[PDB]
């Protein structure tokens, strides 16, 4: 769904590639109404349309606005900031280092100076958790006029305020329409509307001075009237219009026994809303939650349709491969020689993999030797990464990422910098080579500064992406046409021109037929060394007991019964090489003793008990 | 174009208890787009001493100044009125706008019958063609939360705005008339503002006032220092 977007989690760290940093933000927020993490707006230039932020109404985590030369940041409609994650772990709103003292970089008579001017938060009437940090904005006005105690929730511990008010600019008074002299800006529309301190007795939020005006106990930012259904924002969960404290549980008590879900009504907690099914990429627990990691003593299982859930390990919980950012690798940050052997023979990684210079270079104080390129083939068996994949560094003796040629999915439930499920920078590989990769579950893809990397536009990126607000961000790789110039283009057999690299082992869909992992013109349905059939565009072998049919088709399935015409002796179940003599059919069953005919048929033969017939043999 | 403020009565001689008006017209309207505020203050200079603010925002009266003094007007004409002039009220009263840079003042009007502290440096005698650096030490208020201006008052006693320095970032706006002439500085660590008059000539003979200013309702310049006379040989 659009209207939900992921957080971000980069704090003050500089954009990985600045040339595409504004792009990531626009994709990531263009249609968004609820951020489900941190809204972080850092390093934005002076002339920078931020028109895409206009629809943001809730922020689940914190709001950071830091190191930007832009004058205004249009978050007018933003109403609540729940502060589930905090910046510096003690601030829901943090506003830092926006105007640059600038050093007369511009002419002495600059058209105007840079730096945020007013906060313009006409609708922020709720901060459920966390304080306010405001430092070193020289053009900033009105930060100190606001009454922040009104915004902080009744129950907001951490309601601290450190607000520098050093300004290079004198602030014109609040518009005269703002009796009280509290406002977010010069405009008459910027007056701080009050909803907590101006309340009648024993309430929490209110529309006005009296007890008629008091908001329902499940409201959070105010209300247009008294009922639940009348809130602006819900303290907990928006159950399709009504604000409630819990989502309806999924085990009702029918009057006669503990029956199953009121699920025509029972719902899953997903953020601050009740939903019927968890959205894509999230797991369902049995406790009515939508999650990104399962509960303890639990296992991720799947379903034929696609849905993933959590259920109890009724056995001992079978042991798993953790990636970085999980358990014993919770804070380690690189795949190195000290831990490479832990991923040996893993189909699926719970967590992430990052490869930094320190992986392949020494780091001798650690005493961890450099990672050998031979060691990377630990990952041949790997089909699924639940976290992200990040590669700052890669052996130059390797052309591609074939080591990960059986990677099918990257879930992106954990995201690098909070934003990216697949990042690749500074590598000088020549093509990607992830022939199996079929979906990036969450997040964007960032592929930049790979001098020799071709085979980027050849990838059908749009069919890896699931949720909107996913994109490929790319710059500073090798020029597309400098690639086809040198003879790097998809194999002619690659359907629609999509490949991960040179040759017929790298197509996305073969145009014609696929034998194994290579595209081919013809299966061996007629003229064939080994005879084979077709099945959903594949060449799969016939049974070794089907007989080659010179000119005509040789089989219709992989089994021996499926065969056209057997090459030796037949037993009705299927084509066989040797008629059975006294094999164990079951642990406690009679032995089947048969013999050939001249007709090739295995017929049973007459016996008593102790001596039998095996073509004249006891 | 610079905003010209022209006051109507050059001087009024008058009986105790009588009612007076003093009028001020400006060449453009002293308002800002976003607000209905009118960016005009009235100041009182009783001889011997520094000007003091009575009424900012035209309508609004500074706290402490008696009820006889009242501000009237909006748009382009403003009038001060004293219900009954007392013996304490013999002074020169200066019109003063702060809507557009440069800040301008009015000619003055002398009426006749019938805690913040900015401590300026001592007086100065200066050879024409040399330079001098006058100081100003602030006290009784959070220094970095306010601005500091410089205003010249010349022999004939009219007022010219020199400039403004932020007392935290040290950024300065100048009047173009004083670009070569004055340079504002601030040692924020000591609560001193400075000004440096350079290449002094005869027309720089004047008294140089240091004037505080703040934010929002306290936008207008409120507190003046005692003055430094700089006379050139
Ligand atoms: C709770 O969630 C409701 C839907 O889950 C929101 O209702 C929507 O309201 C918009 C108009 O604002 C309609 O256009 C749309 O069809 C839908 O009804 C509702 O806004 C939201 N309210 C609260 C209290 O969170
Ligand atoms: O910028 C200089 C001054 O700015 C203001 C305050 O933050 C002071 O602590 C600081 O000395």
């Amino acid at each position: 769904s659009t209207q939900v977007c992921t957080g971000t989690d980069m704090k003050l760290r500089l954009p990985a590639s600045p040339e595409t940093h504004l792009d990531m933000l626009r994709h990531l927020y263009q249609g968004c109404q609820v951020v489900q993490g941190n809204l972080e707006l850092t390093y934005l230039p002076t002339n920078a349309s931020l028109s895409f932020l206009q629809d943001i109404q809730e922020v689940q985590g914190y709001v950071l606005i830091a190191h930007n030369q832009v004058r205004q940041v249009p978050l007018q409609r933003l109403r609540i900031v729940r502060g589930t994650q905090l910046f510096e772990d003690n601030y829901a709103l943090a506003v830092l280092d926006n105007g640059d003292p600038l050093n007369n970089t511009t002419p002495v008579t600059g058209a105007s100076p840079g730096g945020l001017r007013e906060l313009q938060l006409r609708s922020l009437t709720e901060i459920l958790k966390g304080g306010v940090l405001i430092q070193r904005n020289p053009q900033l006005c009105y930060q100190d006029t606001i009454l922040w105690k009104d915004i902080f929730h009744k129950n907001n511990q951490l309601a601290l305020t450190l607000i520098d008010t050093n300004r290079s600019r004198a602030c014109h008074p609040c518009s005269p329409m703002c009796k009280g002299s509290r406002c977010w800006g010069e405009s008459s529309e910027d007056c701080q509307s009050l909803t907590r301190t101006v309340c009648a007795g024993g309430c929490a939020r209110c529309k006005g001075p009296l007890p008629t005006d008091c908001c329902h106990e499940q409201c959070a930012a105010g209300c247009t009237g008294p009922k639940h259904s009348d809130c602006l924002a819900c303290l907990h969960f928006n159950h399709s219009g009504i604000c409630e404290l819990h989502c309806p549980a999924l085990v009702t008590y029918n009057t006669d026994t503990f029956e199953s879900m009121p699920n025509p009504e029972g719902r899953y907690t997903f953020g601050a809303s009740c939903v019927t099914a968890c959205p894509y990429n999230y797991l369902s627990t049995d406790v009515g939650s939508c999650t990104l990691v399962c509960p303890l003593h639990n296992q991720e299982v799947t379903a034929e349709d696609g849905t993933q859930r959590c259920e109890k390990c009724s056995k001992p919980c079978a042991r798993v491969c953790y990636g970085l950012g999980m358990e014993h690798l919770r804070e380690v940050r690189a795949v190195t020689s000290a831990n490479i052997q832990e991923f040996a023979g893993c189909k699926k990684i719970f967590g992430s993999l990052a490869f930094l210079p320190e992986s392949f270079d020494g780091d001798p104080a650690s005493n961890t030797a450099p990672l050998q390129p031979e060691q990377l083939q630990v990952f041949e068996t790997l089909e699924e990464i639940t976290g992200y994949l990040y590669i700052s560094a890669w052996p130059d003796s390797l052309p591609d990422l074939s080591v990960f040629q059986n990677l099918q999915v990257i879930r992106g439930r954990i995201l690098h910098n909070g934003a990216y499920s697949l990042t690749l920078q500074g590598l000088g590989i020549s093509w990607l080579g992830l022939r199996s990769l079929r979906e990036l579950g969450s997040g964007l893809a960032l592929i930049h500064h790979n001098t020799h990397l071709c085979f980027v536009h050849t990838v059908p990126w749009d069919q890896l992406f699931r949720n909107p607000h996913q994109a490929l961000l790319h710059t500073a790789n090798r020029p597309e046409d400098e690639c086809v110039g040198e003879g790097l283009a998809c194999h002619q057999l690659c359907a629609r021109g999509h490949c991960w690299g040179p040759g017929p082992t790298q197509c996305v869909n073969c145009s014609q037929f696929l034998r194994g992992q290579e595209c081919v013109e013809e299966c061996r349905v007629l003229q064939g060394l080994p005879r084979e059939y077709v099945n959903a565009r594949h060449c799969l072998p016939c049974h070794p007991e089907c007989q080659p049919q010179n000119g005509s088709v040789t089989c219709f399935g992989p089994e021996a019964d499926q065969c056209v015409a057997c090459a030796h002796y037949k037993d009705p179940p299927f084509c066989v090489a040797r008629c059975p003599s006294g094999v164990k059919p079951d642990l406690s069953y009679m032995p089947i003793w048969k013999f050939p005919d001249e007709e090739g048929a295995c017929q049973p033969c007459p016996i008593n008990c102790t001596h039998s017939c095996v073509d004249l043999d006891d | 174009a610079d905003i010209v403020l022209t006051q109507s009565p050059d001087s009024l001689a008058v009986s105790l208890g009588e009612r007076v008006t003093i009028n001020c017209k400006s060449s453009q309207p002293l308002e800002y787009s976003n607000n209905q505020w009118n960016y005009l203050a009235w100041y009182q200079q009783k001889p011997g001493q520094s000007p003091k603010l009575l009424i900012s925002w035209a309508s609004t009266r500074k706290s402490g100044v008696p009820d006889r003094f009242s501000g009237s007007g909006s748009g382009t004409d403003f009038t001060l009125t004293i219900s009954s002039v007392q013996a304490e009220d013999v002074a020169v009263y200066y019109c003063g706008q702060y809507s557009d840079y440069p800040n301008t003042f009015g000619a003055g009007t002398k009426l006749e019958i019938k805690q913040v502290q900015l401590v300026q440096s001592g007086a100065e005698v200066v050879k024409p063609g040399a330079s001098v650096k006058i100081s100003c030490k602030a006290s009784g208020y959070p220094f970095t939360q306010y601005f500091i201006h410089w205003v010249k008052q010349n022999p004939g006693q009219r007022l010219e705005w020199i400039g403004q320095i932020s007392s935290s970032y040290a950024t300065v706006d100048y009047n173009q008339k004083f670009k070569g002439k004055a340079t504002l500085t601030v040692d924020t660590s000591a609560s001193i503002a400075y000004m440096e008059l350079s290449s002094l000539r005869s027309e720089d003979t004047a008294v140089y006032y240091c004037v505080r200013s703040g934010n929002y309702e306290e936008y207008a310049m409120d507190y003046w220092g005692q003055g430094t006379l700089v006379t050139v040989s």
